[PDB]
This record gives structure tokens, C-alpha cells and sequence, in this order.
């Protein structure tokens, strides 16, 4: 219950990878930086979670299943020990820490288990790692806290919950972060915590989501809507944030040489621009709308499936890398500038899709292309270029 | 009281001048709107436009549409109709009905 | 998705009372919907007779001028009533060798000019029908369900302090 | 309601050896035509008839014998797991060969009718 | 507002003998009428002037009427049974004897 | 979002010797034009622009150059009470003479351009 000592904290300024498009690109989480995945029941936390403790680019990674399901821990303790880095043909099971407390597990054993791993991540943090702690969910371990309290007879602070609810919860968040460690070498090291929160019936205004948000910089709020359309992972890409946006913008653009920073804007504006057409085609259809805003509707609908909507469970979809990623990017966003120059040449948007039926399917396929042929991405481009400037005649 | 123009080919629509029709002779995208526009800056009542003339222009015509006036009215040429008129029609009536109802 | 109003006993009453009102207003505007579209309807098939046989014969007027100087150099305006169809405002349109082929054109004007009439007359119906339809499904798709959302919150939420409320006086009470 | 149901654990349970190897990409793309079919549907409602393309038609004609044929099948009408996959296959063969993009050429020439 | 008012036994102390025999039918029928009279006045307000039946007018201006004049009779003005009896019967000739369906003919013909 | 801010203690603050003379009756006039063009801004959203009057759907573009120009500044910008004063108008001068009941016609002779 007691953090480990350190000499200072530092700014999380190094962006994880974890091979999300929609995490790294739209809504990032540092080294050392805490992010919160609210989300009604089926819609993915558990997944986004087993997602970054297979990918990221940690040392080591600390898995507490907290109040949640058996099988969960157990497709764990198989699968991991068969996913094998090929680079170095060590297991993820080598670089991995589970701890496990299930719903029908003692429930104060559930506080417990939340203090043992992030107890466990600061350890190998002193040794100078960077280390991912995934709380799922954070959800059980407030309930412990009530069911305590009941007991106790305390006064009941929000929805029942004590009234050190919030404190806890921040105290927690607190013992992650970047640092330099103690001792002469001063090594740094780094915690990154993600924690599910499991609101009733999804509403996110409830304590424990409310007292996450206050001290987490990355939000990723889950739809159960986009569930249902089998729109994975259900990041609602308009409630969404990353505070670590910026900075990890500037970090990107110097590491890739390239305005990524303003290629994520665009994609963000286009898909902003998308929800405020939406609402006029749920009420009046989509004839009503001009070329343009058929085209933001397209170029939208590109983000969203070709690069938003990844597979967890396809072999190549799991993971995008971040060249990919700026690749696929660029491919999509290249298509919607030269379609909308086309436009204000002259050409209307009917003629534009009819004449690059085939270049919007191969980049809708640009997801399964193999990290070793990425060329085959950029290539593209220029089809992109040429196939758009012939149909201008 | 309002004026009357006419948009079209020279050879289509030139008879159209003995009644004090406001008669231009528009050819590529640019001359047609920008001669509509002035058109209904001067409160002309209808403006009767050629359709081969009309379908360099869908997006000054459909403008007016919800405009009590200038009434934008489309003809054929001497060489007849692309479809467009009718079509028109055809499409506000699905729009409004579920149709084709005709 | 719920409305931002603040669980009160009065903000229910006030959603309960807009909703009734809502509700109303839908059924009104379906109503007219159907009866500008059956109005509609009668006025879109004159239009169409009318543009096949205005198109048919300015056709051949022009083709025979054709197969015929500024012997053209050398007034007629029109006048616009107003009228009213349902509720919608609509145009009233009144006027204000090769002598065969001139004369065509002469007798084509007065088909013309009921055709703009009814063309727009169909075409300013045929817009306020999308006017209707928009407001018809911004109330049946957005506010009906956005009142009825959230006054079902609302009655949870008065529920739920109420039942807190009964939880702290019981120990205040025991406080003895 | 196929579309708000979901097993999460189902792929423990199929293909070849447990049910047939053709059942999980059946069972993506009856889902897909499904969904699709029936936004078809909710769109003729609000709009009319005349807003759907002719393969919109089609697909919202999936949608209503998927619910009549498929799903609906009485209470007292055991469907051995043979007989429910190959009627799945019926009514794909409503579709273009073209639109069934979530099946592989392999199964599409040994199953679809 | 008469719309959510209600009295539980007026039917044990109205008609013939206690206040007179047409008593409960009127009552029944301006009930009703104000209630269209309402209807009516929302009517006008979504789909406005022309919409509206000259029959629907009537309502509307009997719903007025019925709050400016039957209602609204002060807090220092006592009306007999007799009087009140007589403005409702006044008030529901604005309406074409074909609309007051809630009064026997019998009725209809003694009090206009 | 100004409609719900405010301070308590701006009048015996600004003005003549202060700021400037217009100072208040700009602010007010601010307010007025702003809380209706939102809300004119707001139900041409729903129900399309052809849904509002003319001269609301001035208000509403007024709306939109009021947050986009002026309350959208940046943080790293100081803007002198002159020059955000000075703003201020330019804004109001979108809006026809008759409009602006808030401000007495003394002062809209001097400053409206
Ligand atoms: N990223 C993804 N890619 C593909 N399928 C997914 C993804 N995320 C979720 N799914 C599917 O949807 C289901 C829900 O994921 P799950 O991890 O159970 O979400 P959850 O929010 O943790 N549910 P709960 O723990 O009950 O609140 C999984 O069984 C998968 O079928
Ligand atoms: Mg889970």
C-alpha cells in the first residue's frame, strides 16, 4: 500500500507502440502515462487490454485480472506461452507477471490484487524497465471498497461508494508515470497503467469512471453501438481523447520526418466533419448533400474501415507497426486531397468513384499487407495520383 | 412585373428575340451562371435555358429551385432533349412519393 | 442519448408536458405530410403531360426556323400573382418562306408559360415536402426519443435520492 | 435478434471436427447480408422504396427470409447442425456470387448451390 | 380547468327534480367540445389558418369563448343552476346540430 | 462559453477613464446578439438553414464569427482592451442598425462602422 521510492518523476513524452491504429495514431498513451478504457459490457476492454499486453513495446508487462472472469486469466496462462517473438524466440509468458483475483474470489482480495501488481511494476521500474500494468477491472475494486464500507457502517459517500473513493483511485494512478530511479547510475524507468472501468449500463457519469477521468490523460470510451455494428475496437472516435496528443505529434514528426502531426488533424477533421453530415442524412438521405460532402462522407467511411476497424483475431490485422501505420494513412488521406482537387477542376463525385473502383479496394486491403512489403503501400500513391487524373478528361 | 431570358444556341433560341426576350448566347460552364446570376439579381420571372445548355450547370440551377422566382425552365435545343427535364420529374417524385407513381 | 437538464421535480413535470406536446406536433405534421404529397401528386402529373408536349413541339418549332438576318432585331414581360396551396406560396403567371416558322413560336408562349408556372409550382411544393419530412423525423428520431430518454433517467434518478435520503436518516436516527 | 446477440467463446466450439469447416465464414457473411439487409429495410421506411438500389432490394429480400426461413422455426423443430449450415447456404444463394466476400473461393466451389 | 376536474357523485345530484333534465348531457357535450376547441387551437398553430376546417374554426372560437365567458364569470358573480344552464346552451349553438352528437334530439329541440 | 460566465464587480471597472465609454454597451450588446444566434445557430443544424428567417440567419452567422474570431484568440495571444473593443464592433457592424437596442444612439454614431 506504500509506493516505492524514487528520485523525481519526468514528463511521459515517448509515445508506446501498441499496433492499435486507432490508439497510436488518434488517441496515444506515453511511457509512462495512464489511460482509461470505460465501457459497457462486450464492447472490448478486456481485449484492448490482452492487445497491448501481447504488442507493446514494454520490457515487461503486469496483468491484473481484478474481479473479473476465470477464463480470461486462463486463456492467458495458454496463449502467451505459444506467442513468440521471432527477433529473440523468447515468449511473452518470459516477460510477463499475472496476478489473479476472479469475480467469485474472495472481494477484498480484489484491493489486494490491484496493490500487488502495481507493488510488482514499480520493482522492475527501480531496476531501470519500462513496465505495463493493465487493471481489469478497476470496476471490482471499487465495489470491494463498498462492500468494506458497508461493513464498517461508514457514511456513504456517491452511489454508496466511501468517501476516500477518489483518493485511492488517484493514489494509484500517481505510482505510475516515468522516473529516474534511486541510486548513483540515476536510471529512469517508467510505469504505464490502463486500466477498464465497467460503468452500469455504460453511463460513464458514474464515481469510479468520474474519479478515473480526473487524473488519467488518455480516454478511450467504448461504444456499444459501434459493438453491435462490429466496429472494433469500439473506440467512439468523437468522445475520445488523448492528452498526450500534441506532444507525441511532435515526437512522431521528428521520428518519422513527416507532417504526421497534420495528417492525424486532417483525419480527426474529416471524421468530425462526417458526424455533422450524418445528422442531416439520418433526417433527409443522403441525396441532399453536394459533391463535397459526399466525398468527406467517403474519405470518412475509409478512415472508419479501413484504417479505424482492426481484427483482433486476424494473424496480420493484431498488429500494425508504425511505419504501416503512417503508410495506411497516408494512402487514404492522399486519395480525399486529390479527389477533392478533382472536384474543384471540375469533375463530379459519380465519375470519381466509378474510376477508382480498384484503387480504393487494394486500400482497403492495405491492413493485411505484410510488414515486410509496405512498399506496396506507397505504391498507391501514385495509382492514386494517375488513375484520378486520367477520369479529370 | 418580371423579364423574361433565354439561355441557348444561337440557332435554337434566336426567335425568341421578337418578343423582347432577354436572349444570351452562353456556351461553356463560366458564361451560363455567371449570365443566370445577374439574371436573377434583376428579377427576371422565369429564365427558359437550353438542356445541353443546362447540364454544364446543375449546381447554379439547382440554387433557385426553393425561390419563388426566377423560374428556371428547361427546353431542348433544336437537336432535342438530353433526358434531363423529365428526369427531374422523375427524381422529385421518388423523392416525394416512393414512387415512380406517373 | 439523454438531454443536459438537472433532475428536479419540476424539470420532469416541464419534459413531461414537452413531450405531450411532442408528441402531438409529430402526428400534426405526418398529416400535412400526406396531404402536401397527394396535393402533390395531382400537380407532378400535370407538370409532366404538360413538359413531354411543350417539349415535343418547341422542338419542332425550332427545327423548322433552322431548316428555314437580324430581321430578329426588332415587347412582351410577364406578371406574377400570388397564390396559396396548403400553406405553401406559389406563382401565378400571366403575360404583359419563313413566317411559318416564326408563327410557331408564337403559339408555343402561352404553353410555356404554364409550364414555368406549374413547374415551379411543383417545385416549391415538392421542397416544402422535404421541410416537413426533415422536421417530422428530427422530432421522431431525435427530440421524442431524447424527451423519453431522459425523463426515464430522471425518475430513476429522483428514486435513487430518495433512497439515499432514507439511508442517512435511518442513521441519524441511530445516532441514539 | 441475431444482431445485439453475441457468443463470445464460439470459435472453441466450430469448423471442422465440431460442427462443419465451412460454419464460421457461413456464419460471417449470413451475419453481414443480415445487417446489411436490414439497414436496407429501415432506410425504404423512412425514404421510401425508391432510395434503395436494385442489390439494396436483394438484400433487404435477405433479410426477410433469413428472419422467415432461418430463424423463425417453431418450438417444437429440432435443427440438427447439418441441416441449419446447408440452409444457410440456401439462402446465400440468394446473392451474387460476387457480394459473398467474407467466403473464400474454396468453400464458395465445394457448398454454394 | 374542467379537462383534470372531477366530481365523483355529480351524477346523484343533476336532472329532472334536483336541477333540471338537460344537466348532464350539456355537460358531457361541452366537455367534449372544449376539449376539440383545443385540439382545434393546436391544429392552427402547426399547420396553420388554412388547414383548418370552418367547422374546426368553430371550436376554436368556442373554446374561447367558453374560458372568456362561461368559465371566467368573476369571483363576486353567483349564477343560478338556471343562468349556467342557459350560457352553456348558448354557448353550444356556435356548433351545427349535427356536431352535438352527446345530446338526445329530444333535448336538442327544447333548448336549441 | 460566455453565456454562463460572468463577473460581479465589472461595472464600477470599465468604462470611461477605464477602458473605454462603449465598453458596456457592447458587452451587452454582445450577449444579446450571441444567446440568439446560438440558438438560431442551433435549429439550422436540425432543421436545415431554410428553416430559419432572414435576419436569423445572420444572427447564426454571427455566432460563428464571435466564437471562431473572437473568444477564439489562443493562448498565446494579448489582445489590448483596444483592440479586443475594437473587435467587438466589427462584429456588431455584421448586424443591421435596428437591431441594436442595447446600445443608445449616441454611441453607435461615433463607433458603428
Ligand atoms: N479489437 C477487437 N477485434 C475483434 N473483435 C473484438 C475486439 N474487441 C472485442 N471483440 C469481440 O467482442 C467481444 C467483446 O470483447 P470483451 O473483451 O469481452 O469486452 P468487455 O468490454 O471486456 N466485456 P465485459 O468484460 O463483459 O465488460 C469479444 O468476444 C470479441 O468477440
Ligand atoms: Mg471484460
Amino acid at each position: 500500500r506504500r509506493g516505492r521510492p524514487i528520485k523525481q518523476k519526468l514528463n511521459p513524452d515517448v509515445p508506446m507502440i501498441t499496433g492499435q491504429r486507432v490508439i497510436d495514431t488518434f488517441f496515444p498513451v506515453t511511457k509512462g502515462g495512464a489511460a482509461a478504457v470505460p465501457g459497457p459490457f462486450g464492447a472490448g476492454k478486456t481485449v484492448v487490454q490482452h492487445q497491448i499486453a501481447k504488442w507493446s513495446d514494454v520490457d515487461l508487462v503486469v496483468y491484473v485480472g481484478c474481479g473479473e472472469r476465470g477464463n480470461e486469466m486462463t486463456d492467458v496462462v495458454n496463449e502467451f506461452p505459444e506467442l513468440i517473438d521471432p527477433n529473440t524466440g523468447e515468449s511473452l509468458m518470459e516477460r510477463t507477471v499475472l496476478i489473479a483475483n476472479t469475480s467469485n474470489m474472495p472481494v477484498a482480495a480484489r484491493e489486494a490484487s490491484i496493490y500487488t501488481g502495481i507493488t510488482i511494476a514499480e520493482y522492475f521500474r527501480d531496476m531501470g524497465y519500462d513496465v505495463a500494468i493493465m487493471a481489469d477491472s478497476t470496476s471490482r475494486w471499487a465495489e470491494a471498497l463498498r462492500e468494506m464500507s458497508g461493513r464498517l457502517e461508514e457514511m456513504p459517500g456517491d452511489e454508496g461508494y466511501p468517501a476516500y473513493l477518489g483518493s485511492r483511485l488517484a493514489e494509484y494512478y500517481e505510482r505510475s508515470g516515468r522516473v529516474i530511479a534511486l541510486g548513483s547510475d540515476q536510471r529512469e524507468g517508467s510505469i504505464t497503467a490502463i486500466s477498464a472501468v465497467s460503468p452500469s449500463g455504460g453511463d460513464i457519469s458514474e464515481p469510479v469512471t468520474q474519479n478515473t477521468l480526473r487524473v488519467v490523460k488518455v480516454f478511450w470510451g467504448l461504444d456499444s453501438s459501434l459493438a453491435q455494428k462490429r466496429h472494433f475496437p469500439s473506440i467512439n472516435w468523437i468522445q475520445s481523447y488523448s492528452l498526450y496528443s500534441t506532444e507525441v505529434g511532435r515526437y512522431m514528426d521528428q521520428i518519422l520526418q513527416q507532417d504526421w502531426s497534420d495528417m492525424v488533424t486532417e483525419g480527426m477533421r474529416i471524421l468530425q466533419e462526417e458526424e455533422q453530415l450524418n445528422e442531416i442524412v439520418r433526417l433527409v438521405g443522403i441525396d441532399s448533400l453536394s459533391d463535397n460532402d459526399r466525398l468527406t462522407l467517403e474519405v470518412a467511411k475509409s478512415i472508419r474501415e479501413d484504417y479505424l476497424q482492426q481484427n483482433a483475431f486476424d494473424d496480420v490485422d493484431t498488429f500494425t507497426s508504425r511505419e504501416k501505420q503512417f503508410n495506411m494513412l497516408k494512402v487514404i488521406l492522399t486519395f480525399g486531397k486529390e479527389a477533392r482537387k478533382a472536384l474543384s477542376l471540375g469533375a463530379y463525385f459519380n465519375e470519381i468513384m466509378e474510376g477508382t473502383v480498384a484503387v480504393r479496394e487494394r486500400i482497403s486491403r492495405s491492413k493485411y499487407i505484410p510488414e515486410e512489403e509496405l512498399a506496396k503501400i506507397s505504391s498507391i500513391n501514385e495509382e492514386i495520383k494517375e488513375t484520378i487524373q486520367l477520369i479529370v478528361s | 412585373t418580371y423579364k423574361i431570358g433565354v439561355v441557348g444556341d444561337k440557332d435554337s433560341v434566336s426567335p425568341f428575340r421578337l418578343f423582347g426576350f432577354d436572349v444570351q448566347h452562353g456556351t461553356t460552364k463560366t458564361e451560363i451562371r455567371k449570365t443566370i446570376d445577374e439574371m436573377a439579381k434583376n428579377e427576371y420571372g422565369v429564365i427558359y435555358i437550353t438542356e445541353q445548355c443546362a447540364n454544364l450547370v446543375p449546381e447554379t440551377i439547382e440554387r433557385y429551385k426553393g425561390q419563388l422566382t426566377p423560374a428556371i425552365i428547361l427546353i431542348p435545343s433544336h437537336q432535342g432533349t438530353l433526358g434531363i427535364g423529365l428526369e427531374e420529374i422523375q427524381n422529385s417524385v421518388e423523392k416525394a412519393v416512393g414512387q415512380n407513381i406517373l | 442519448m439523454r438531454l443536459n437538464v438537472n433532475p428536479t421535480r419540476m424539470e420532469l413535470t416541464r419534459l413531461k408536458k414537452q413531450l405531450t406536446t411532442a408528441t402531438r406536433g409529430h402526428k400534426l405534421l405526418k398529416d400535412k405530410q400526406d396531404e402536401l404529397m397527394r396535393q402533390f401528386i395531382l400537380l407532378i402529373r400535370k407538370n409532366n403531360e404538360l413538359r413531354q408536349a411543350i417539349e415535343k413541339e418547341t422542338q419542332t418549332a425550332m427545327k423548322d426556323f433552322v431548316l428555314a438576318d437580324e430581321l430578329l432585331a426588332l415587347n412582351v414581360s410577364i406578371s406574377v400573382v400570388e397564390k396559396n396551396i396548403m400553406s405553401v406560396k406559389v406563382p401565378l403567371m400571366n403575360f404583359q418562306e419563313l413566317d411559318r416558322s416564326i408563327d410557331g413560336f408564337t403559339q408555343l408562349l402561352p404553353k410555356l408559360l404554364k409550364l414555368a408556372e406549374v413547374e415551379k409550382t411543383c417545385q416549391l411544393m415538392a421542397e416544402e415536402i422535404e421541410k416537413t419530412r426533415r422536421r417530422v423525423n428530427a422530432l421522431e428520431y431525435m427530440t421524442i426519443p431524447q424527451l423519453e430518454e431522459t425523463i426515464y433517467y430522471i425518475k430513476m434518478k429522483l428514486e435513487e435520492n430518495e433512497r439515499a435520503e432514507v439511508t442517512r436518516l435511518i442513521k441519524v436516527k441511530n445516532m441514539g | 435478434d441475431v444482431l445485439p446477440s453475441l457468443s463470445r467463446l464460439k470459435d472453441k466450439g466450430t469448423g471442422a471436427g465440431k460442427t462443419r469447416e465451412d460454419h464460421a465464414a457461413t456464419m460471417n457473411q449470413l451475419f453481414a447480408a443480415y445487417a446489411q439487409g436490414k439497414q436496407a429495410k429501415e432506410l425504404a421506411v423512412v425514404l421510401g422504396e425508391s432510395a434503395l438500389s436494385d442489390i439494396d432490394k436483394i438484400y433487404a429480400k435477405f433479410a426477410e427470409r433469413f428472419e422467415n426461413e432461418y430463424v423463425n422455426q417453431g418450438f417444437y423443430t429440432n435443427r440438427t447442425i447439418t441441416e441449419t449450415l446447408d440452409l444457410g447456404w440456401e439462402l446465400l444463394a440468394m446473392l451474387p456470387r460476387t457480394e459473398l466476400k467474407r467466403i473464400k473461393d474454396d468453400l464458395l466451389d465445394k457448398y454454394l448451390p
